[PDB]
């Protein structure tokens, strides 16, 4: 096998900067005057998308901010200037020798100004209550950096069990992160308490952001 | 005037992958 | 337009063979190799093998020689890949892919089939609308939600207004707990937009052949 | 004279690849 | 009447090459 080593594994870059991704092959991928090296961009939920073929040829529909160079065993993918939409994982791949082989990938993350989360709390839908379960949802949206904590309080007290957290990948537009926290109780547990509160703690404030509601209060 | 015939076959594709190396 | 159509999902018990399909259109199926690629979510990519549908000539990666079986059906223009005695290591996205005619680069890709290897059963999602707190203050903007709960296996697809509502949307990746997934999505619009205009989340779960629309309504008092 | 004909059939398979490199010596 | 059409699309990549000569003993 031709082994492809990518460097770095992850790269953080400010908007407008140059991004440089490296790919080394364990043996040459050159044959009869051609360098058999491809570069791909992959966003979550999508197949890899071809950027560069034969080391340096821009694929149709790919902007000229992407360029490729190198030969033999050393290859480079350059992105310049970087744009918000470029957040992704990038792969090199050799097409010279059986079997086709890929690099381990490089995750491109974007550095941007600090932003505070916008927090929203949602009581259980009445439809869910008919199933005998109760989830409270808290969205913490469009913050930066990625680091954040969520605390759930039931009647003013942080109480154990039933939590599900999920974080988005960096947004392709404003380059922020968002998080969803869902606290699930049984319907009977939910109805034995009245105050439900999520508190978000983020670098951007020494003060946690608090959103609360009371059950059966409109 | 009516259209001419279908054109010729396209050119052959690119050369195959190079074979695997022999065992050690 | 070249098209490689693959089902979103395939679920098997450990040990039961899976057979993946890739239906081709927009070109002459019998003229070109079909390649197969494996990707575990969160990880890189591995080429499995290829088959030329005209003569069923085949090349397989040595790693997959005793694992994968490639066949075609010329009549339906479909390529198949069968995986024997699946284990949890076989759970992955599997793509079919094609070189550019006359080229040596993968220009065309199917969307991928997520193969799940599990004893857990196919379960359709419950979809819950998330409308703001009853009687809350109205700002310049309003945030709505859609909670997708109790399904198996991945994936589900979520849109808002059949995809015509795209700005201000965050869709959170699914998380698995005690054999069932939960996913959620939020959308933020101006207060002039909602509830005056209708906002609906649409949830597709191909494994259970289910599509659910849930319109977001204001909460009623009491 | 009328229009040019439709496009031809897709070409044949390319040339077979190079033979693999000779293996390294064993232990 | 008109002239014959353009050539068809380019064909498939060639077959993969045979394996290397399994290296000599030590
Ligand atoms: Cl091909």
């Amino acid at each position: 096998d031709i082994v492809l080593t990518q460097s770095p594994a992850s790269l953080t870059v400010s908007l407008g900067q140059r991004a440089t991704i490296s790919c080394r092959a364990s043996k040459s991928v050159d044959s009869y005057g051609n360098s058999f090296m491809e570069w791909y961009q992959q966003k979550p939920g999508q197949p890899p998308k071809l950027l560069i073929y034969r080391a340096s040829n821009l694929e149709s529909g790919i902007p000229a901010r992407f360029s490729g160079s190198g030969s033999r065993t050393d290859f480079t993918l350059t992105i310049n200037p970087v744009e918000a939409d470029d957040v992704a994982t990038y792969y090199c791949q050799q097409s010279n020798e059986d079997p086709y082989t890929f690099g381990g990938g490089t995750k491109l993350e974007i550095k941007r100004a600090d932003a505070a989360p916008t927090v929203s709390i949602f009581p259980p839908s009445s439809e869910q209550l008919t199933s005998g379960g109760a989830s409270v949802v808290c969205f913490l949206n469009n913050f930066y950096p990625k680091d954040i904590n969520v605390k759930w309080k039931i009647d003013g007290s942080e109480r154990q069990n039933g939590v599900l957290n999920s974080w988005t990948d960096q947004d392709s537009k404003d380059s922020t992160y968002s998080m969803s926290s869902t606290l699930t109780l049984t319907k009977d547990e939910y109805e034995r308490h009245n105050s439900y509160t999520c508190e978000a703690t983020h670098k951007t404030s020494t003060s946690p952001i608090v959103k609360s509601f009371n059950r059966n209060e409109c | 005037g009516p259209p001419g015939p279908p054109g010729p076959p396209g050119p052959p594709g690119a050369r195959g992958l190079t074979g695997r190396p022999g065992d050690a | 337009q070249v098209q490689l159509q693959q089902p979103g999902a395939d679920l098997v018990r450990p040990g039961v063979s899976v057979k993946l399909s890739c239906k081709a259109s927009g070109y002459t199926f019998t003229s070109y190799w079909m390649n197969w690629v494996k990707q575990r979510p969160g990880q890189g990519l591995e080429w499995i093998g290829m088959i030329h549908p005209s003569d069923s000539e085949t090349r397989l990666s040595q790693k997959f020689k005793d694992k994968a079986t490639l066949t075609v059906d010329k009549s339906s223009s479909t390529a198949y890949m069968q995986l024997s005695s699946p284990t949890s290591e076989d759970s992955a996205v599997y793509y079919c892919a094609r070189l550019k005619p006359g080229g040596t680069w993968f220009a065309y890709w199917g969307q991928g089939t997520l193969v799940t290897v599990s004893a857990a059963k196919t379960t359709a999602p419950s979809v819950y609308p998330l409308a703001p707190v009853c009687g809350d203050t109205t700002g310049s903007s309003v945030t709505l939600g859609c909670l997708v709960k109790g399904y198996f296996p991945e994936p589900v697809t979520l849109t808002w207004n059949s995809g015509s509502l795209s700005s201000g949307v965050h869709t959170f990746p699914a998380v698995l707990q005690s054999d069932l997934y939960t996913l959620s999505s939020s959308v933020t619009v101006t207060s002039s937009t909602w509830p005056s205009q209708s906002i609906t989340c649409n949830v597709a779960h191909p494994a259970s052949s289910t599509k659910v629309d849930k319109k977001i309504e204001p909460r009623g008092p009491t």
